[PDB]
DNA sequence: AGTACTTG
RNA sequence: AGGA
DNA sequence: CAAGTACTTTTTCCGGT
């Protein structure tokens, strides 16, 4: 579909980073981390991203 | 009055058993909501829905 | 315990 | 690990 | 090409490793 769904959309180019309400830090105490598995998966394709972008 | 029926009645062993109602009655009307989801929490323990 | 699927 |  | 393979929805709702 020409306004919706083109195929070249299929290949990820811009990728949205979902906000806190979806991958909310359960943060105990009061100086205590406690970040969601997103949280760290986002920050792992930022570093693999990061290595690529200067590497080329 | 005499019943007109006789019982069997007799001694019998019983065993006292680890389900006690006041260890399980549970009432909730609002109370704690989990975070991700917003939705109520679970358990007896915790006061969920 | 079955079904489309998958891999030899 | 238990409950109907 | 077929056998043997993985997955899957595989019943519901109620103490704490
Ligand atoms: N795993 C399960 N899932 C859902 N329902 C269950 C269940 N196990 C038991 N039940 C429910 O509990 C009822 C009672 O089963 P049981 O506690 O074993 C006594 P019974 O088999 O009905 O014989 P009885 O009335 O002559 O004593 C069932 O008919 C069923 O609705």
């Amino acid at each position: 579909n020409e306004v919706f769904s083109r195929p070249e959309w299929m290949i990820l180019t811009c990728l949205p980073v979902p906000p806190p309400p979806v991958r909310p830090s359960i943060s105990f105490n009061e100086s205590q981390r406690g970040e969601d598995d997103l949280t760290f998966k986002l920050a792992d394709i930022l570093k693999a991203n990061i290595s690529l972008e200067t590497l080329e | 009055k005499k019943l007109m029926a006789q019982i069997f009645f007799g001694p019998t062993y019983y065993q006292r058993l680890r389900h006690m109602v006041d260890d399980k009655i549970h009432a909730r009307a609002r109370g704690p909501m989990q975070v991700l989801t917003r939705q109520p929490v679970e358990g007896r323990s915790r006061d969920g829905g």
